[PDB]
């Protein structure tokens, strides 16, 4: 059985139970179910998270420079900055993805990906 | 030939009598003060004035060096040592021992909440046995080497016999 | 300077400039303490407090109160000591090292007692 | 089972040795502090009985 | 473990022996103080009389 | 003169109000700062846990874990205020920094300075030792974007070896509202 | 005087003048009454010098 | 403690201490609200609020308006009541239970009827 945390350098940002959570990493896109091996992975520069559990319908997220840690009993995701799909703005994300600064372009794409595009 | 300036701020804080050192002084005194009292108290005026300034400073600092903190804790225990109740005049043979306790540092194991009781029980113990200290001081005016060692042999037996209102027994 | 010579008079104006500036900061010092001063003023007040305490002396007449002996400091060792103080040579020594002390040799000894 | 129990008993007895040395110090000082506090309570009772005869007289 | 338990038995015997010395000294201490306050009671009754 | 003294009682009676206000504002801000410390704490614990696991699997040959062949220089980051009125806070930081310099120069390393806050940047503008880089606008409200840049600049200065053989941080460790001290830590190697 | 503070730090010699200056209700009278009460330990001895 | 008993002097010095702490904390209470205080400071303010209320009395001047008779509280009952109140023995009662009340038996009567 699983419990999940999303954590930011300055905040315990969100936590719930978990039974499916998915992440995309410098190794590829990966899902995590209520029993999984212990894992450490680094999320891509333009990275998004989707979090799902037996209690309710899942949740959709944008992340900057994230890292992931797993053991079958507990999962934690560790973030430089995070923004929920309910709080990302399409005009701001599209503008950032057009920028010339590499981290701002990646964060633009991250927010566009949480916006389903 | 001097003043015993009694400060109303110290009197309301409960330091009684409220002798404000530095501005209090005696300019004839020190000639007439008996030799034992003059040996024990010979630094006590200066040690209290430097305590008043050190406290007025350090009350608004986070932390301080161990030598200053030892001087502060000595000073706060000397202030609790010098206060006494009304209509209770001590004989000089009891005063010099009461100041020996504090100036020589035997109060350093005793917390500021118990120090006045600690001296009050010790000065009755030494009035009940080991009275050759008080009698010697009265009959020769001098805290001789053989009275000092005989006093320190008794203060340590009393320190093991004593218990503060909070914390442990003394040593 | 025509009567005491240049080296005395220079020192006796540097000492007075310092203590004057310290006394003209005393209205701030009384409220905030030292650290709220600027660094060119805080440098000054640190030596001013040393100079102020170093103008103390164990007098021959003080022996009847303090029991310590009395000291005599010659004019040349007086000028030299305040010349070195005002040029900043002693700012690493604590204020308690300067109280009631006769000359530079006795300042050194008292500093090593601390 | 014997060879495993020999090292099990050796390690357990060593752990209890360190614990029993600690308990020797802790019991010694606990009895000493309780006895010294009882002496202070006995003197203090006698000082209050002394005060009671002072006011009675 | 026999050394440690021998030290526990020794320390308990030492603590009871010196505890007996302290409590015997306190029996003297309580008489010693009670005598001085009895002398104070007689001196105060003399002052009133 | 009575006119002067009446003016000085009016002055002091204004200051007593303005300082009592800023005692109560500082009493608000220590609670907000302790909330942000305890909110940043669970990440620092989990990154330590993750780094212990990776170091368990790693060959450990990462540059920040190994001593330079010659101890040429040492970085000191000094953390200090922009606002005044902080009392001995900057006096304590700057005294601990000058003690750290005495130890480093006793080993033979000359310190090179990185400064956070305007007060220490003033102190090392008066005492003639250079600052390599500074930051000022955030000491009372630091944000991760700031610490990202500081830690990048420090790691670049260590990996450059114009570079440092080791680096340190000097700051006050908050341990209670009634007790804090300046402390010196080696952050690398 | 039989006050610990005064006989330690500001000793009153015979033929001294010692000013017990203070504010109102500060124990000025209580220091002097303690000083006068203390002398009974010497008055019981009949010699005019103690 | 010479003119009044030691118990009276101790109780009055403790009531003053508790009310002095609260008269220092009232600045924090007003600017930052009660939630800014620690568990020990709110445990003090709970006692301090009740102590300053329990100093109020239904008195023979107020008989003119309220019709309820004025109350006399004996000195021994007053000392014993503030001794128990400063040691916190009524903390579970609301502040309204302590207003305008004629001693400890009457506090029980208001508090059970509230």
């Amino acid at each position: 059985d699983l419990n999940v945390e999303i954590v930011a350098v300055e905040r315990e940002l969100w936590s719930g139970p978990a039974t499916f959570v998915f992440t995309r990493t410098t190794a590829g896109e990966i899902g995590i179910l209520p029993r999984h091996i212990p894992l450490v992975a680094q999320l891509v520069d333009d990275a998004m998270v989707r979090v799902e559990r037996e209690g309710e319908d899942d949740l959709r997220i944008a992340v900057d420079g994230g890292f992931l840690s797993v053991t079958e009993e507990t999962v934690r995701i560790l973030v430089e900055n995070a923004q929920f799909e309910s709080e990302i703005d399409a005009d701001a994300a599209k503008e950032d993805a057009a920028s010339d600064d590499e981290r701002t372009a990646a964060w633009g794409r991250a927010r566009l990906r949480a916006l389903g595009q | 030939d001097g003043q015993c300036f009694l400060e109303s701020d110290l009197f309301n804080q409960g330091v009684r009598p409220a002798i404000n050192v530095g501005v209090s002084v005696s300019r004839v005194g020190g000639a007439a003060q008996i030799k034992a009292m003059k040996e024990v108290a010979g630094s006590l005026r200066l040690d209290l004035s430097q305590y008043r300034e050190l406290e007025a400073f350090a009350a608004f600092a986070s932390d301080l060096d161990a030598a200053s903190k030892a001087q502060l804790d000595r000073g706060a225990r000397l202030v609790e040592l010098l206060k006494q109740p009304q209509y209770s005049p001590l004989a000089v043979e009891e005063q010099v021992v009461a100041i020996f306790l504090g100036t020589q540092g035997h109060l350093d194991s005793v917390p500021v909440e118990d120090v006045q009781r600690f001296e009050s029980e010790l000065l009755e113990h030494v009035k009940a046995s080991h009275s050759d200290i008080f009698d010697g001081i009265r009959e020769t005016k001098k805290l001789s080497e053989e009275a000092e060692e005989k006093l320190v042999s008794v203060i340590n037996e009393f320190k093991k016999g004593f218990q503060a209102s909070d914390g442990s027994s003394v040593v | 300077p025509a009567i005491v010579g240049d080296e005395h008079y220079r020192v006796a104006q540097e000492v007075i400039r310092i203590l004057q500036r310290y006394k003209d900061l005393q209205d701030i010092i009384a409220i905030l303490g030292i650290d709220e001063l600027s660094e060119e003023d805080k440098q000054l007040v640190n030596r001013a407090r040393r100079i102020e305490r170093f103008l103390s002396q164990n007098m021959m007449a003080a022996e009847q109160f303090t029991g310590q002996p009395g000291s005599t400091v010659p004019l040349k060792e007086t000028i030299e000591a305040f010349d070195k103080l005002t040029k900043g040579e002693f700012d690493h020594l604590p204020e308690q090292a300067f109280f009631l002390i006769g000359g530079l040799d006795d300042l050194a000894k008292k500093a090593e007692s601390l | 089972a014997e060879r495993e129990a020999m090292l099990a008993k050796t390690a357990a007895d060593n752990r209890k040795s360190a614990e029993q040395v600690a308990a020797a110090q802790a019991d010694y000082e606990k009895e000493m502090a309780e006895a010294r506090a009882q002496a202070s309570a006995l003197r203090d009772e006698a000082r209050a009985a002394g005060r009671s005869v002072v006011d009675e007289k | 473990l026999a050394d440690a338990d021998a030290m526990h038995a020794k320390a308990l015997a030492d603590a009871k022996a010196e505890s007996e010395k302290v409590t015997e000294e306190a029996k003297q201490d309580s008489e010693r103080i009670a005598a001085q306050l009895s002398e104070q009671a007689g001196s105060e009754a003399e002052r009133i009389k | 003169t009575l006119r002067e003294l009446r003016g000085r009682i009016r002055s002091a009676g204004s200051i007593k109000k303005i300082t009592k206000a800023q005692e109560l504002i500082a009493t608000s801000r220590i609670a907000k700062a302790q909330a942000r410390v305890e909110a940043a704490r669970p990440y620092a614990a989990e990154i330590t846990n993750m780094l212990t696991e990776l170091a368990g699997a790693s060959a450990l040959d990462h540059p920040l874990l190994v001593e330079r062949k010659q101890p040429k220089r040492a970085g000191v980051l000094v953390v200090s205020s922009d606002r005044g009125l902080c009392g001995a806070y900057n006096a304590n930081v700057l005294r601990r920094a000058e003690e750290l310099f005495s130890l480093l120069r006793d080993e033979g390393k000359d310190p090179v300075l990185y400064v956070v806050g305007r007060k220490a940047l003033g102190y090392f503008s008066f005492r003639q030792r250079t600052v390599v880089e500074s930051w000022t606008g955030f000491s009372e409200r630091p944000t991760y974007e700031n610490a990202r840049e500081i830690a990048d600049t420090l790691v670049n200065a260590f990996m450059a070896g114009l570079g440092v053989d080791e680096l340190h941080i000097v700051f006050t460790e908050f341990r209670s509202m009634l007790s804090q001290t300046a402390v010196a830590r080696r952050a690398a190697p | 005087t039989g006050i610990k503070a005064i006989d330690a730090m500001t000793p009153i010699g015979r033929g001294q003048r010692q000013l017990i200056i203070g504010d109102r209700k500060t124990g000025k009278t209580a220091v002097c009454v303690d000083t006068i009460l203390n002398q009974r330990e010497a008055w019981l001895t009949g010699d005019p010098k103690q």
